[PDB]
């Protein structure tokens, strides 16, 4: 049971090794648009938080799950930020989420005061007062119920079928990362020019014993002019200086 | 009418006749096919379904084939009961509508 | 031993309505959705509708806005009502039973068939 | 005198400011279904041609003034296109007509 | 085309099944249209192709 679009889930993904090769055994995926990353290189990167949102939508609105879009899904049901670096996955589920005789359990909000902020979730059911007069909880003329149920008969065109959507959104940067792909570690060598990767930091240089002190909250002190100069192993906590 | 079937076919008892039905990715390239036999003056019955399985009450001399966006039914050794109309069936999801679409059918007889 | 029986029909003037029955027997009524299919003579077949035998229904969109269905799971019957008939709707209607789950499935029991016609 | 339904008027609306805030001083409007537009935003949009059709009908056929409907009004008296972006307004007039 | 029949243009009218696109066959084996072999002698149920 995916949740309906006005009240979407949000699974926070904690520490793991994340094989994305899976997620490639579910269907043809009517879509699959990775935005900040390219999907062929996901199994070799470290991310800090991977937020997975999940909902259902009609088929002609799958193009509205994108950064900076308009229409009655992206304005006020689910707003992606313009600083987006995730991946939008969407596949048809007319064989599961739609029954004969109307499926009145998928609803979308069509009237609101104004738009949402990015990643904003509302579960309000207060009657939007369009007209100048109050109608005090009794809908009708110039004040309507805000959550309208979808249709999802099976005999609807593609473009009115229930499409399930999972939006992955994850940021890679400060802090550790916690969750990273399967890269298979490797023996650490010292005093040799090598090609190194320290939990996401890709570079070249000679590794040497340092004399700097990162405090348990520090992961890699760059130098003046903003270039990485020291790192701390990802499973030993040894501080090592780097130099071209 | 979106499906494509030959309008007629003929043969002799002891011959292998194939009746095809070719469609599209919406029609066939994404949803099993089913074969129904209409004898004149009756209701339709089952012949073959699921491209590998056959129901009861039928000799398995009828066979099913599927090549991409096409399917067909094969009959070796005709009899006098095989002068009938044959239809293939498939679900389809189209832009204008969606539903349970049929073939045109083929009338098969012996002179 | 499992059969879907109907009512014999007659000539009807155009613009009128037509309620036709489909009585199910021999098995569990609320276990199998019902297909309604239609065939004009000298033409192919086209299916009308699909019915939850205890629930709702859905329709083929080429034949929307003129067909209604009703279940009646006490004397084990479903019904088809077609109003504003025309002269090109002269056909024979079969009432088939489907597989126990949703729309995709084989059509094993079939109706005897009903003749629908218009004349003067 | 509204015209009867088989021979409906058609007023083409030329240049002129439309106080959308009016048309809200006539009754309860048994209906008021805006299809392509949402009626709270009408006072901030530019339109090119505003065709106003006008007729009378019975009360159980007001649901047939919609894109893609059937019945003896929508089949052959007045057919709305399936590419509709207007607004259907309907109110009772048993006290007049 | 010549007067008196031109018997040097032939077409194959009986086969097992269809061809693939751009498929060429020069077979002259007698198609068996029955439930009993006729071992290279045509006639009833098995014809020259
Ligand atoms: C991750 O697991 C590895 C298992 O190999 C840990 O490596 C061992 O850590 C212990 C504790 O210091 C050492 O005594 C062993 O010698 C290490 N193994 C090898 C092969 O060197 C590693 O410490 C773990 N990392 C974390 C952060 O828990
Ligand atoms: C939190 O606040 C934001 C904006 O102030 C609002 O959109 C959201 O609904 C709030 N969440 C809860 C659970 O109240």
């Amino acid at each position: 049971r995916f949740a309906s679009v006005y009240a979407w889930n949000r699974k926070r993904i904690s520490n793991c090794v994340a094989d994305y090769s899976v997620l490639y055994n579910f269907a043809p995926f009517f879509a699959f648009k990775c935005y900040g990353v390219s999907p062929t290189k996901l199994n070799d990167l470290c991310f800090t938080n991977v937020y997975a949102d999940s909902f259902v939508i009609r088929g002609n609105e799958v193009s509205q799950i994108a950064p900076g879009q308009t229409g009655n899904i992206a304005d006020y049901n689910y707003k992606l930020p313009d600083d987006f670096t995730g991946c939008v996955i969407a596949w048809n589920s007319n064989k599961l989420d739609s029954k004969v005789g109307g499926n009145y359990n998928y609803r979308y909000r069509l009237f609101r005061k104004s738009n949402l902020k990015p990643f904003e979730r509302d579960i309000s059911t207060e009657i939007y007062q369009a007209g100048n007069k109050p109608c005090n909880g009794v809908a009708g003329v110039n004040c309507y119920f805000p959550l309208q149920s979808y249709g999802f008969r099976p005999t609807y065109g593609v473009g009115h079928q229930p499409y399930r959507v999972v939006v992955l959104s994850f940021e890679l940067l400060h802090a550790p990362a916690t969750v990273c792909g399967p890269k298979k570690s490797t023996n650490l060598v010292k005093n040799k020019c090598v090609n190194f990767n320290f939990n996401g930091l890709t570079g070249t240089g000679v590794l040497t014993e340092s004399n700097k002190k990162f405090l348990p909250f520090q992961q890699f002190g760059r130098d003046i002019a903003d270039t990485t100069d020291a790192v701390r192993d990802p499973q030993t906590l040894e501080i090592l200086d780097i130099t071209p | 009418s979106v499906l494509t079937q030959p309008p007629s076919a003929s043969g002799t008892p002891g011959q292998r006749v194939t009746i095809p039905c070719s469609g599209s990715s919406s029609n066939i390239g994404n949803n099993y096919v089913y074969w129904y036999q209409q004898l004149p003056g009756t209701a339709p019955k089952l012949l073959v379904y699921g491209n590998n399985q056959r129901p009861s009450g039928v000799p398995d001399r009828f066979s099913v084939s599927k090549s991409g966006t096409s399917a067909s039914l094969a009959i070796s050794g005709l009899r006098s009961e095989d002068e009938a109309d044959y239809y293939c069936a498939a679900w389809d999801d189209g832009l204008s509508g969606s539903g349970w679409v049929f073939g045109g059918g083929t009338k098969l007889t012996v002179l | 031993q499992v059969q879907l029986v109907q009512s014999g029909a007659e000539v009807k003037k155009p613009g009128a309505s037509l309620k036709v029955s489909c009585r199910a027997s021999g098995y569990t009524f609320t276990s199998h959705f019902i297909h309604w299919v239609r065939q004009a003579p000298g033409q192919g077949l086209e299916w009308m509708g699909i019915i939850n035998p205890s629930g709702g229904a859905s329709y083929a969109q080429n034949f929307r806005d003129r067909v209604t269905m009703t279940t009646d799971p006490s004397t084990s019957t479903v019904y088809m009502e077609l109003g504003s008939l025309r002269s090109e709707d002269t056909a024979v209607y079969y009432c088939a039973r489907a597989e126990g789950s949703s729309w995709l499935g084989w059509f094993d029991p079939w109706g005897q068939g009903t003749l629908v016609t218009v004349s003067s």
